């Protein structure tokens, strides 16, 4: 379930070495392209289940059919999850810099 | 050192943070005690309830009814009384539940404004993501 | 105690008179006779119906729909009839199947993302008792059916009301996002509209000065037994009841051929006694069989010199 | 159609004879008339109890017990009781609820560590059959309790090897366990008589009965009736003929439905029933139609 | 710096080996069009369940009896009928399931003397675990 | 939790093990995966997951230690999983180093 989560994690933790390297300019670009990633990865299959039911009474009462019933679930959740993403790109950059901190 | 050793205290404060969201259940464990006195006075009353249950089913029914009426009435009475008491021991697990949840939250608060006291915003933010973010997602590996 | 079921009668304070027990009885009989004695009581009442045979009719000769309605030779009395009632009862098949605390409002409202049917069996529900209220009788007499219960039902949005109820202070949060994101109607209103109804009517049956359960059984075990069930899930569900009633029994002592009626009644009384010693605290009736294919109101108003007097051939 | 027990009553193969159905039945007296009947059929009976009443000792004024006896006045009629019926049942009762899918050997190896949970119980109804078989009777019947079954109980054991077939006292007492059970799923040596009055509820029961066995794959082919009321063209107190009313109404219900089955009017003896004679006239009864 | 090359080279097709593992919708997909068709039969099969439990709900007990127990006949029937049918097919989807991962099961066995032969002693001796330990705790962080 | 736990230790031990050192480094380092292992001392807090094979078990018999026997057996080979392999991705990484630093 958490496949491409930890696997685009660990992808960090990979290039950090190329990023904090300093290949080009695209430092922090080239993780979003690593997220952008994540939705070619949709491409093939990421079937599952949308999680139960509870303030969803709330947006009952505030109406806004199953459209937006959905994309706000699926949003939270992809924000969230790419924010982990961020600063973990950003802890791999602490560990870069205790390659630094012991040299 | 002690300049990024600090960079690396606040993973030790997060460390020990969750490590003791995960403690929790010592206390819960007190509370267990707590279970387990009511849980012998139960056990008498599930004792009972065994006893009670076999004289029943010495019973005839097509024969003598009332008897078996007035048992079952009585069975169900000790049922509702045993589940009185498992309502009160989760109504209970729940107050501790929430009132150390308490104590683990206000105790985030306590390291925020501690570490803040140590730095006096960018690293502040970074703080916060790296310690909730890193530790609860590794969390979440033991403990989805 | 008092083998007769005038103590009903007596108690004006009654406005709900349900009367139940499975099994090939005459409850609708019954339950007429009851009806009628009311109505010899001098007030203002109206039975209900929720057997899909409407057997009111056959002991009417009139036709009925789900509207109240005048019945010939009397005033006061009136029919009216829902098999709906019974169709909507079955959309909380699943929660009948739970019977939780939390989870029912829980499903409730998943069930309303689904297809929204909790406000649909809300209102179905609702529009009854709406009615009847409205003509504002002074009883009103239940036949439920052979197969389920319904007082049960208001249980069920009460435990829904704590969903809306407490979503209504999350109202206070719904109101500025929305004012801040640019039919909210039939939510509101409906429910609002219902639940305080819902709520008086829930409230009125657990009263046990003003709601009243008659079962009814036969003398025979596997029915007494039924019947005794029924007083103990009731009892559970915390509803008042004093009285059940027996039907087809004669036991008479004129004439020796009866051999077959002898023994069959000596059975019957012996369950009946095993009765008795059980339910000393009820008002036990002894209603015989009616000594010819049961038809017309001619045997209703039998069953209902029966019910006021404790008969003696 | 078919209006009588005869393919019970005319079959060497059958050895089990089951019956049951709730409620103030005289499914006792029925049950040592269909065994006297099959004494006359020229076997070896043995009638089995599990109603804690043993109203078999009331039609027979004899006291007995987990021992198989004679019968007084009779040959080959054996009788035999057991409340332990109950007990070996009592938690596969509930078990009956845990053991539905594809873990019905968990709850038997969940405290098998500790004391073996679910096993002995089997094993006190291994001894049981076991005794069953000892003399070697040609039929017996049964005379089942008003609630439960000690059918597919049996089904149950062969179960718990699966696990273990993957590769103390299993290897001698599971055998003859496979071997009655095979009897019981087998049409032609084991039959269910259930048995019902004409009452309304007695007769949804009945109906669940028999969804239940032909769920649970036994058969059954007959439906004894009870306490019928019969008045005769003579002057009929009209309290008799209301009654036969009612009763014409059910059984009438009856019929088209259980059409398959055969069907075994029986009425109320119009006297008390304390000894032999009822049950004689009964197996009298249940080879031709009564008449009054 | 050939040798590493080739050694990373080697390491990159590891990575192929999970990519075996995880290519299980690209096999799943024919399987799931091909009980597609069952599967909407047999909701169908769930519309026709509904269909005759609402006609019951029109229906007698105490006078139509007859009907009413033969229409019961027929709901448990079709019932079970399709509770079993969907069991099945979920059976066979874990047949599937299980045989394809053990043929990539073979196509880790093929990668591995696949990698024998590429580098074709104490190398192998070394190299044989210096790739199985990549391989499989690349497996493990797959499913914790 | 503690496979990453103890890799984060690993990750620490990169430079100590690839520093100048006397007769043994590695050691040290599995030294500290049996500190790990005593993690699991207080932290029990779990249960069983679920087998098929305890059937066989209490057919073969001595159940009422064995299966725990076995089963901190199945923990100790996870133990070599973690702490070996872990140990040896680092040693991957500081040949890494070795090479292209
Ligand atoms: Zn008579």
């Amino acid at each position: 379930r958490i496949f491409r989560l930890v696997g685009c994690a660990l992808l960090a933790l990979g290039v950090r070495a190329f990023v904090c390297k300093y290949l080009s300019i695209f430092a922090p670009f080239l993780t979003l392209q690593l997220a952008y990633m994540g939705l070619y990865k949709y491409f093939p299959k990421s079937e599952k289940k949308i999680k139960t039911t509870v303030l969803t009474a709330a947006l009952l009462l505030s109406g806004i059919p199953a459209e937006v019933i959905n994309r706000s679930m699926d949003t939270y959740s992809k924000m969230g999850e790419v924010f982990t993403d961020l600063c973990v790109y950003f802890f791999t950059f602490i560990f870069c810099h205790e390659l630094l901190d012991y040299w | 050192a002690a300049d990024h050793w600090a960079w690396l205290l606040v993973l030790s404060f997060v460390f020990g943070c969750n490590v003791l969201r995960i403690l929790l259940p010592s206390f819960s464990s007190f509370m267990s005690r707590v279970l387990q006195k009511d849980a012998e006075q139960e056990s008498q009353m599930r004792a009972e309830i065994q006893d009670m249950k076999q004289e029943l089913s010495t019973v005839n029914m097509m024969d003598e009814f009332a008897r078996y009426a007035r048992l079952e009435r009585k069975i169900n009475k000790m049922t509702d009384k045993l589940k009185t008491h498992v309502k009160a021991r989760t109504a209970q697990l729940a107050k501790i539940k929430w009132v150390i949840s308490v104590a683990f939250y206000v105790l985030q608060a306590a390291l925020m404004i501690s570490l803040i006291w140590k730095y006096y915003v960018a690293g502040g933010v970074g703080i916060t993501c790296w310690i909730l973010v890193c530790n609860k997602v590794v969390a979440i590996v033991l403990h989805p | 105690l008092e083998p007769t079921l005038s103590n009903i009668i007596e108690q004006r304070s009654l406005k709900w008179i349900f009367v139940g027990g499975k099994g090939g009885v005459g409850k609708t009989t019954c339950s007429c006779s009851l009806a009628v004695q009311l109505s010899k009581g001098r007030e203002s009442v109206l039975i209900i119906s929720t057997d899909p045979a409407h057997n009111i009719s056959d002991a009417f000769d009139q036709k009925f729909s789900k509207v109240p309605t005048k019945v010939k030779g009397y005033d006061n009395l009136f029919a009216m009839e829902i098999d709906p009632s019974l169709g909507v009862a079955e959309l909380p098949d699943e929660f009948f199947e739970e019977d939780n605390m939390l989870s029912m409002g829980k499903k409730m409202m998943q069930e309303a993302m689904s297809a929204f049917p909790g406000i649909d069996e809300a209102m179905s529900y609702a529009e009854v008792m709406r009615l009847v209220k409205g003509m504002n009788f002074s009883v009103v007499v239940f036949d439920t059916a052979p197969t389920g219960h319904t007082l049960r039902l208001l249980n069920f949005p009460t435990i829904v009301e704590r969903g809306l109820g407490r979503l209504m202070q999350i109202k206070n949060q719904i109101s500025p996002f929305i004012s801040q994101m640019c039919n909210a109607d039939q939510l509101a209103s409906k429910l609002e509209e219902t639940l305080p109804v819902i709520r008086s009517v829930s409230e009125q049956f657990k009263d046990p000065e003003q709601t009243t359960f008659i079962c009814v059984c036969i003398a025979e075990f596997l029915s007494l037994y039924e019947t005794e069930r029924l007083i103990q899930e009731l009892a559970k569900c915390k509803i008042d009841t004093h009285n059940i009633i027996v039907n087809q029994l004669v036991f008479p002592d004129p004439e020796k051929p009866c051999k077959m009626c002898e023994a069959r009644h000596k059975i019957q009384a012996k369950y009946l006694d095993q009765m008795e010693d059980l339910y000393e605290d009820f008002h036990i009736v002894k209603l015989p069989l009616l000594p010819h294919e049961v038809r017309g109101a001619d045997k209703v108003n039998t069953f209902s010199a029966l019910l006021l007097e404790p008969y003696k051939p």
